[PDB]
């Protein structure tokens, strides 16, 4: 049986041709990903004290 | 027919003034430097008296005396039989090289 | 299913050119272009030139470019290659049975229609300095060489290689001259395999035709006595001690070559003791040490060379080269029963019949015969020709040798290895 | 070429033939 | 006629088998001597760390007086009857065989006969021959070739029965007992692990007597365990390094897995193989050589010689190639290889794939002439093929082979895989196997 | 001899995937190369996003600034 | 003809690059 990692080996990067596409497109997935996740994070962290909280009060 | 020009031209070059013959002239790279390689002693040996002599007369900015000239008619193309063959040789690499 | 068995053909033409053809209906082809031509007929002047020109095959022809040769006859998956006698000079191609016409191309341009340009030859040079030492690492080989030179005084003592001196003094006027002279049509032999007849015999026609001096024949094969001995600190003591045999197309070369295998010609059976061998038994009761001795045989169109070759230590030389001459000369008083001859000659025809077996040593044979006699004698007839063999024709061959002059070469460690003179 | 076994048939069986070509090793037979 | 034809008109291989298990081959032709054989499937593969050295000394003592025909009289009689017996051990593939006139078959089979079932093993022989294995080791340690190739196995295959030497280590050479050598022939010495061959001028059917005559008389089954059957070796990209400046040139071998013998993808690895080709410097061809490596490798005299290589094996091999070069020319060497590697791979021109199955087309003709290498051919082939493969039907598949083909199964095996490398010699250029590693893919 | 040579035991290095010596590592070699081929291409989109912003900090800092765009 | 599908792969990788940072 064709196992979990393997598979992306020998469709997604074997050929560094692919490898480079893979990260492009992972490197420009991971951006959105990350960079939303962890402003969240800082966020919920920071909750009620950001101008994005209390900017619905006067405006 | 018009092989005037071509002796008018040869003059006007200027390189028989400094004792040079034409294939003295030519510019090296890969087929020219083989094609020199080839050479037997004589033709090797002469050529590049030849070309010191008329280094040794462009440092000092001077020309041969008018007799000492070389000749349009008196020009032997020492170079071309063996650059001929190189050329071709390498042709036929890069047919075979084709396939 | 077993196939039919076609003669070989065979045809010589008004020019004097020997040709032969087997149609084998084979997958693959075997043409072979045979010359007299080798290191015998160099002179004081040019040596090494044979040397030079069995390097030479794949340098810029008449018809063909270097770069033409090699890449036309790999392309096709052939191969051309040159094998030297001392005699015969024997340029051969192989192929697959569909690209013939081409490898015969090449071969002819090769063989008739040579180049030899001066930066080539000049280029190749230094390759017989390496194929000389590659080849000389087989001390047997330089044993031979010194044998040769110390047994004959013009002809064959010539060294199949190139001497050190003229190495890189060859010219390719010499080359020129030297095809020229004996690269010609009662020189040469064309011989073929997997392929048909007449088209071989237009081929050889339309191009092999050119003839200039010399016209086969030869000169002479001054026979001498003589005794080179090359100090060479290496771990064995390697020698050989000689007389002059019988030329090959007598019954005395049979009679000399059914006594090679009488005595130790060379090992059947692998890791044995040498059971039947006769000097290897003669040698083993005396000494008790790795050694190795056998029967060494040459056999030219002009002359011959026979005795035995001895490989010992530094003190086990002395003996076993004493206990071996013994042992032939026993056998030259006449101890010999009817049984060892007839196993001899078993051996023998066997070993012929093993020789012609593979498509390259048919070949070889076929070409052999078509220079040295200009005829072919199927095995048949050589089988006969050893049969007939009489025990007095070994034991006079065994008597000639212990009689006649010697010739001797040796190279090791030779401070207990004997001259001739203390034989 | 330390035992009797493998030095057994290195002693020289016909004249030396060198063989050079174009593809195959250069050899020398005998 | 043409070259397909002649392949046809070829003789067709007859086998038959008799009851007692061993199989009996042979191939008719025009000639009056013969090649006759046995071959066994046994060797280093087969034996153990206990045993490792076995069928070596068997092999030594093999043709050393049989129980009926003692001392060196098999050895005399051989001889004096104008024939030739000789002997091997692969690691898969014992083998003795005889080559004579065909007149001479019956004893030739009856010999044979004899030193396969009744081997006498005598001890004061064994003693002698446990000496001459002693020196033939030390034979061995001179000779670079053999060693880095011993090496490349034993790294290539570590810690499996293929990583094993056939001659096996000095001590167990030295402790070697009759019991080991007597087990080992007991086991693997039977009738349906072996195969008699034959080729030149003789008849099938008398050759079928002759083995029903003598043959049939080994055991055909066994006690019912003793069987041993070949567990899969496991491949190991690794690295052995022997460095040794004293000795005057670099020796590397360096090979990735290998498809074993039931692949038909080897039949494309040979053409493969045949395309970066072999080269030595007693060469004529040089600068204007076909294959890349060797015009290389000829112009800029980087080495001695190279050869590529595909080793093979029952469900796996060694594919790769050998070079034999002076210490600074090592790296370029091991670059231009793996750059041929890599280009053939990914980028293969259909000229030089044709070329590829011309030389292979032309190998497997020249290889098969003469009646030794036909027997060898016939008795190889029944205990790996299982059959005997017509010259039309590897023409068939050499014919299959064009560029994509190539790529596509040079690319299976070499492309991004971790290869075996052996070095011996003056080999501190030899590179890094981190960068031999980066080499075995490219930069695309 | 050479052949007393055997190769030291790496069953102690070796991963999970490969240390059955009668396995073919063929099926598993595939899966090997695919998990440390994948922390490499991991990390270089780890870097890939960092470098993304480094550089785009500078080239911000290059163009018009709040002041000027203030007072525009 | 080998290196068409490479250098489609690389121009699509250069390509989305531009989109990458800018
Ligand atoms: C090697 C790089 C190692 C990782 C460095 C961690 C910081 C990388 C990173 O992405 O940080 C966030 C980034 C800004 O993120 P936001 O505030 O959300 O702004 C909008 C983003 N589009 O700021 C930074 O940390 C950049 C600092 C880069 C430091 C590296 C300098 C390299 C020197 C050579």
């Amino acid at each position: 049986a064709p196992t979990l990692t393997a598979r992306l080996y020998s469709l997604l990067f074997r050929r560094t041709s692919t490898f480079a596409l893979t990260i492009v497109v992972g490197a420009l997935f991971f951006e959105r990903a990350f960079d939303q996740g962890a402003d969240a994070i800082y966020e919920h962290i920071n909750e009620g004290k950001l101008w994005k909280h209390i900017k619905h009060k006067y405006e | 027919w018009l092989e005037g020009i071509r002796k008018w031209y040869y003059n006007a070059a200027g390189f028989n003034k400094l004792g040079l013959m034409r294939d003295d002239t030519i510019h090296e790279n890969d087929d020219v430097k083989e094609a020199i390689r080839r050479l037997p002693e004589n033709l090797y040996n002469d050529r590049v008296f030849r070309i010191k002599r008329a280094l040794d007369l462009s440092m000092r900015q001077q020309i041969l005396p008018k007799e000492q000239w070389t000749k349009y008619e008196e020009d032997k193309s020492y170079l071309e039989p063996y650059l001929k063959e190189v050329i071709r040789e390498r042709k036929e690499r890069e047919e075979w090289a084709k396939k | 299913v077993p196939p039919h068995p076609q003669d070989l053909e065979f045809t010589r033409l008004p020019n004097g050119l020997v040709i032969a053809s087997l149609e084998n209906y084979a997958p693959a082809s075997r043409i072979g272009l045979f010359i007299k031509a080798g290191s015998r007929y160099e002179n004081s002047n040019n040596l090494g030139t044979s040397h030079l020109l069995r390097l030479a095959s794949s340098l810029t022809t008449k018809g063909a470019s270097s770069f033409k040769i090699t890449r036309g006859i790999e392309a096709v998956g052939g191969k051309l290659s040159v094998t030297s006698t001392r005699e015969n000079m024997a340029y051969t191609v192989e192929c697959l049975r569909d690209d013939v016409d081409i490898l015969m191309e090449f071969l002819l341009n090769v063989t008739t229609a040579p180049e030899f340009r001066r930066w080539e030859v000049a280029a190749l040079q230094p390759q017989l300095r390496i194929d000389k030492a590659v080849a000389l690492q087989n001390p047997q080989a330089h044993v031979i060489e010194n044998l040769h030179a110390a047994a004959y005084r013009n002809a064959l003592a010539n060294s199949l290689y190139c001497p050190d001196y003229r190495i890189g003094k060859v010219t390719p006027v010499e080359l020129h001259d030297y095809v020229q002279n004996h690269f010609t049509s009662a020189r040469m032999a064309l011989i073929g395999l997997g392929v048909s007849h007449p088209v071989l015999k237009q081929v050889a026609e339309q191009f092999l035709n050119i003839r200039g001096g010399l016209g086969l024949s030869g000169a002479k094969a001054k026979y001498h006595g003589g005794e080179i001995r090359e100090q060479n600190g290496d771990s064995l003591v390697h020698a050989a001690l000689v007389a002059e045999s019988a030329a090959i197309g007598s019954a005395e070369a049979n009679a000399f070559s059914v006594l090679q295998h009488v005595l130790g010609a060379g090992p059947h059976v692998k890791r044995g003791s040498n059971a039947t061998s006769s000097l290897y038994q003669a040698v083993a009761k005396g000494v008790h040490q790795p050694f190795d001795v056998s029967a060494f045989n040459a056999s030219y169109s002009d002359s011959g060379l026979f005795g035995f070759y001895t490989i010992s230590q530094a003190a086990s030389a002395g003996d076993v080269i004493k206990a071996a001459y013994n042992q032939v000369k026993t056998i030259a008083q006449g101890n010999l029963s009817n049984p060892d001859v007839q196993a001899a000659k078993n051996k023998l025809k066997a070993g012929y019949l093993m020789s012609v077996e593979s498509s390259e040593g048919f070949l070889d044979e076929v070409g052999s015969q078509a220079l040295a006699a200009g005829s072919y004698t199927p095995p048949s007839t050589v089988l006969q020709q050893i049969d007939a063999v009489a025990d007095a024709d070994v034991i006079n061959a065994a008597k000639k040798f212990v009689s006649g002059r010697k010739s001797m070469a040796a190279s090791g460690n030779l401070g207990h290895t004997p001259f001739i003179d203390e034989l | 070429v330390l035992c009797r076994e493998s030095l057994r048939g290195q002693a020289a069986g016909r004249p030396l033939v060198a063989s050079v070509s174009l593809n195959v090793p250069a050899s020398v037979r005998y | 006629a043409t070259y397909a034809q002649a392949l046809q008109s070829v003789p067709e291989t007859q086998v038959s088998q008799l009851d007692n298990g061993l199989r009996v081959a042979s191939e008719q032709s025009s000639q009056p001597t013969c090649t006759v054989g046995v071959w066994i499937d046994a060797g280093s593969r087969y034996e153990s760390e206990k045993n490792n050295g076995a069928g070596y000394f068997v092999e030594h003592l093999a043709f050393k007086g049989t129980k009926n025909r003692p001392g060196n009289a098999l050895e005399k009689e051989v001889e004096s009857m104008g024939a030739h017996l000789n002997a091997y051990s692969t690691r898969e593939h014992t083998a003795y065989y005889i080559k004579a006139l065909s007149k001479d078959l019956p004893k030739a089979v009856e010999l044979l006969a004899d030193i396969v079932q009744n081997c006498s093993l005598e001890d004061s022989q064994i003693e002698k021959e446990r000496d001459v294995i002693l020196q033939e080791l030390q034979e061995n340690d001179t000779s670079m070739r053999d060693v880095v190739f011993n090496y490349l196995h034993a790294t290539a295959f570590q810690g499996t029965p293929l990583a094993q030497s056939v001659e096996g280590p000095s001590e167990n050479v030295r402790k070697l007992s009759r019991a080991d050598l007597t087990e080992y022939l007991s086991r693997h010495y039977k009738a349906p692990r072996m195969v008699l061959a034959a080729a030149g001028g003789l008849e099938h059917r008398q050759l079928l007597d002759l083995a029903q005559k003598h043959f049939s008389g080994l055991s055909g089954t066994y006690d019912e365990d003793a069987v041993p059957t070949l567990s899969p070796c496991r491949f190991t990209g690794s690295q052995i390094c022997h460095r040794e400046d004293g000795l005057p040139l670099a020796h590397v071998a360096i090979a990735v897995e290998g498809p074993g013998w039931a692949h038909p993808d080897n039949v494309a690895l040979q053409v493969a193989n045949a395309i970066i080709g072999h080269y030595d410097c007693t060469y004529g061809g040089g600068a204007h050589l076909s294959s890349p490596l060797a015009s290389i490798a000829a112009t800029n005299k980087l080495c001695q010689s190279f050869q590529t290589f595909n080793i093979c094996y029952a469900d796996t091999g060694l594919l790769g190639a050998h070079f034999v070069c002076d210490h600074m020319s090592i790296d370029d060497m091991m670059f231009v290889l793996q750059g041929q590697w890599m280009r053939l791979c990914t980028s293969a021109t259909e000229s030089e794939v044709l070329r590829g199955k011309n030389l292979l087309r032309n190998a497997l003709v020249s290889h098969l002439d003469g009646t030794t290498p036909v027997c060898e051919d016939i008795g190889r082939s029944l205990l790996t093929y299982g059959r005997r493969i017509p010259l039309a039907e590897w023409e068939s598949r050499i014919a299959e082979v064009d560029a994509r083909v190539v790529r596509e199964v040079c690319s299976k095996y070499f492309y991004d895989q971790c290869p075996a490398v052996a070095g011996f010699g003056p080999i501190e250029q030899l590179p890094d196997y981190n960068r031999i590693r980066s080499g075995m893919f490219w930069l695309r | 001899s050479h052949t007393d040579i055997k190769v030291p035991d790496f069953s102690d290095y070796r991963r999970p995937e490969v240390l059955d010596s009668t396995k073919s590592s063929k099926e598993s070699s595939e899966a090997r190369k695919g998990f440390s081929y994948l922390v490499t291409a991991t990390t270089t989109v780890g870097v890939a996003y960092a470098a993304k912003n480094v550089v785009s900090q500078f080239v911000s800092s290059m163009s018009a600034s709040a002041d000027v765009l203030a007072m525009s | 003809r080998n290196w068409v599908p490479t250098a489609q792969l690389w121009g699509a990788v250069g390509a989305v690059g531009l989109v990458s940072a800018t």
